[PDB]
RNA sequence: CUAGUACCGUGAGGGAAAGCUGAAAAGCACCCCGGGAGGGGGGUGAAAAGAGCCUGAAGCCAGGCGGCGAUAGGAGGGUGCGGCCCGAAAGGGUUGACCCUCCCCGAAGGAAACACGGGCGACCGUGGAGUACGAGGGGAGGUGACCGGGGUUGCACCGUCCGU
RNA sequence: GUGAUCGGGUAGGCGGGCGUGCCGAUGGGGCGGAAGCCGGGCCGUGAGGUCCGGUGGACCCGUCGGUAUUGCGGAUCCUGCC
RNA sequence: CCCGAAAACAGGCGGCCACCGAGGGCCCGGGAAGAAGACCC
């Protein structure tokens, strides 16, 4: 129950999430860690984000939430990090990630960004 | 940093370090298929006069930093590991765990688990 | 089947192949080498035919690792020449079993290829000759193996 | 390509230049080879060469020393002492070499350059032979 | 155990080393210690002393 | 283990090799081809372990894949830089690989242009200047996926095997 | 801490370590897959150790102390196979 | 006089095809040629 976590998510809003990034994959572009997704949100490049549970220590995903706040795009909480490792389809373990140009998965874009609105109220 | 220093010394000496293999181990498939080192004797051998054009021999000069002798890439220090009771007492700090290769997957789950939260790394 | 041999072929399809061996033959498997170079690569009819002519002594066939001795032949490509009989009369009755083998398997049999022909060495079988002088040396029969896969085309 | 014209030039020295030339990775052709001198006495040079015509090998003269009668070919094989000739390096520095008696059309109308270190300014001496009296001395055409 | 064969010696000049051999085909070498059947060179006795 | 056996010598005498399916034979019913030994399908079995039977290494042989391959010279290797190929795990790495640029300190060492004069001259002296730089040690950033390792081979240099 | 006044070596002499089989003790592993075999990763100046994957189908390792038919490229070496 | 386009500047000319098919080999009857191959009609 780190620092830079908020509020609980269910389970399917993260799946969702996560297969997302995946679908995206599949065509669109996708930022792979913090200092990247950091420089996306900045330039606003970024429209969709990822982050995981048991990023440990925090000290580098602490400071994301007060990033992702003034944007105000949406942020997903996904528990582990081998998970979003293969849906970015790499062997080492993520920590954050930034969606761009999501084809194939606009729907559940606006699908995810409409339930972590509701979660937002 | 001393540690990091050392380390990277470590990196370009063992990278640089030559295969110290027999005189003609090229040449015999009995020498092929057990590379090991032996030390020439004979009294023509120029391996053992240590001439222009062929292989080195081993010396005492090649050794690592005493610092760091022994350390994984990591920079931990390796305990093989048999059992729980092993598992404990470890520092988690300096040294890491290698599970054994004979221990069962019944087993392996235990010490897995163990480990995860005492916080100790495990390499396999 | 029986067991007691395996074959050389990778990934082996079933739905699309056939099989055949002949074990324990008493010909040459040098010439063997010589003559699966040969009728690898085609079709099975086409390999017959060939057999055929080889048989007849109108079609002769290279040599090309085994050598000596050996004097050249009539128009281009030779060249060391040579007319095996009993290692083509057996390869036809191998070729023989694995087009039933298809047909009963019910692949159709003019659009088959030949992907795989291999020779092996087989056992030895030992026997001694006496010479001159109060010896006796070896004079011994080399057996062979010999396996062949067909694919149906599309 | 930079062309060069053999005209009151010391051959040794010329081959010299021209070889540094060839292995920094250049192409040469020389044109007036048969005008080119070489220093010394008539008789002392003819000796030297038709010891080395008749050269060759006692078992098979299909190999052997094929040293040369022509003009071209006596600074050609000059050159190719000056190389490392056992040596892929030296086989593509020397096949970028070409020879020519005369002054061919094709190279016609073009403007030649000289060596400064080569050339018989520099000599004291009345003494010097050219490579078409060797030619005709050892039975080659032109 | 070793000691029970029968030898005889090639000698020099046929192209086979100077060992010994049985008179009987297959002529096997015997007795020696770099041989195989043949006695042992340094071997376990009992009138050593462990007390 | 059907061993003082087979076998050798006229004879007195000499003298071998050779262990192991599976818990249970459940030791492959039946079909197609073949003169046949046999091959192919199907079946038993926890597993073919198929009697030519536990495990099943090297040398040797065939095929498939990768690399080189018909102008070329050394005992079949070493040092360095490259090209093609493999690359899951056990090695590092998205908490950021390789490469890039920026600064500070900086051992032993250490320029040039240029300005004045000396020498027939190659060049030297004073200043420029202990400057620019310099093994390495630290730090600040951008880029965003390979690196190390392995197989083979090209180039340049070096290299007349082993025991006595 | 000192070493400008240590750092090549045949015959030879001295010191410390790696590895193999059996015993007395101690501490461990194994049909959720032992030994052995193949190909690879890491540590180690090195002798060598250990892990990953595969094959295999019942036994094996560590530390302390003792013991030994205890380490091979050669003997115109022996046996077997090619 | 004999050999000689593998002469690594690995040639020159004329003509025929290619961008189905010009040419060639096997095969048949023979020798002026011949250890096999090649060569000639």
């Amino acid at each position: 129950k780190p620092s830079y976590v908020k509020f609980e998510v269910p389970q399917e809003l993260a799946e969702k999430a996560l297969e997302a990034v995946e679908i995206a994959r599949d065509t669109g572009r996708i930022r792979k860690g913090t200092n990247e997704t950091t420089k996306a949100v900045e330039r606003g490049q970024a429209k969709l984000v990822i982050i995981a549970e048991d990023v440990d220590p925090e000290e580098i995903v602490a400071h994301l939430p007060p990033l992702c706040e003034e944007k105000e795009i949406p942020y997903v909480y996904v528990p582990s990090k081998k998970e979003l490792g293969a849906a970015a389809g790499l062997e080492v373990p993520a920590a954050s990630v930034a969606i761009i140009e999501p084809g194939k998965a606009r729907e559940l874009v606006e699908d995810i960004a409409m339930k972590v609105k509701e979660l937002m109220k | 940093n001393e540690k990091a220093r050392l380390l990277r010394i470590r990196a370009k000496l063992k990278r640089k370090k030559p295969r110290f293999l027999r005189q003609e181990w090229w040449r015999y498939p009995k020498f092929k298929n057990d590379p090991k080192w032996r030390r020439p004797k004979g009294i023509d051998s120029k391996m053992r006069l240590k001439k222009k054009g062929k292989p080195r021999s081993p010396s005492i000069g090649w050794s690592s930093p005493k610092a760091v002798r022994g350390l994984h890439p990591s920079g931990y220090e390796e305990v093989l590991v048999h059992n729980v009771k092993e598992l404990e007492a470890i520092d988690p700090t300096r040294q890491a765990a290698r599970i054994a290769g004979t221990v069962g997957a019944r087993k392996r789950e235990m010490i897995l688990a163990r480990a995860k939260e005492l916080g100790v790394k495990v390499l396999n | 089947s029986r067991g007691r041999f395996s074959y050389s072929f990778q990934n082996f399809d079933p739905e699309r192949m056939a099989r055949a061996s002949g074990r324990d033959l008493r010909i040459s498997p040098k010439h063997s080498v010589e003559l699966l170079r040969e009728i690898r690569g085609m079709m099975l009819n086409d390999a017959l035919r060939y057999l055929d002519d080889v048989i007849a002594k109108k079609r002769p066939v290279p040599m090309k690792r085994f050598n000596d001795s050996q004097g050249h032949k009539p128009g281009k490509g030779f060249g060391p020449g040579r007319y095996p009989v009993k290692v083509a009369k057996a390869v036809k009755k191998i070729l023989l079993n694995a087009k039933n083998n298809a047909e009963q398997k019910g692949l159709d049999v003019d659009r088959l290829k030949i992907i795989h022909a291999a020779a092996h060495r087989g056992p030895v079988l030992r026997g001694y000759i006496p010479r001159a002088f109060g010896r006796a040396t070896p004079f011994n029969e080399q057996t062979t193996h010999i396996e062949i896969v067909v694919e149906e085309i599309r | 390509m930079r062309i060069i014209n053999a005209e009151g030039l010391i051959l040794g020295r010329l081959a010299s230049k021209v070889a540094k030339m060839l292995l920094e990775g250049e192409e040469v052709v020389i044109v007036n080879a048969e005008k080119a001198i070489i220093t010394g006495n008539r008789e002392d040079i003819f000796a030297k060469y038709k010891q080395r015509t008749e050269l060759r090998t006692r078992t098979n003269p299909r190999r052997g020393p094929f040293y040369p009668k022509r003009s071209d070919e006596i600074v050609r094989r000059t050159v190719r002492g000056m190389l490392p000739w056992k040596t892929d390096r030296g086989r593509k520095a020397f096949k970028r070499l070409k020879v020519y008696v005369g002054v061919p059309k094709e190279f016609e109308g073009k403007e030649f350059e000289t060596i400064s270190e080569a050339h018989m300014s520099r000599l004291a001496t009345p003494k010097y032979v050219t490579v078409g009296e060797v030619a005709k001395f050892l039975g080659g055409k032109f | 155990a070793g000691k029970r064969r029968v030898t005889e010696n090639i000698g020099k000049g046929h192209g086979m080393a100077r060992v010994e051999r049985i008179k009987t085909s297959p002529r096997f070498a015997a007795f020696v210690p770099f041989a195989v059947g043949g006695r042992r060179t340094h071997p376990p006795k009992v009138e050593k002393i462990i007390w």
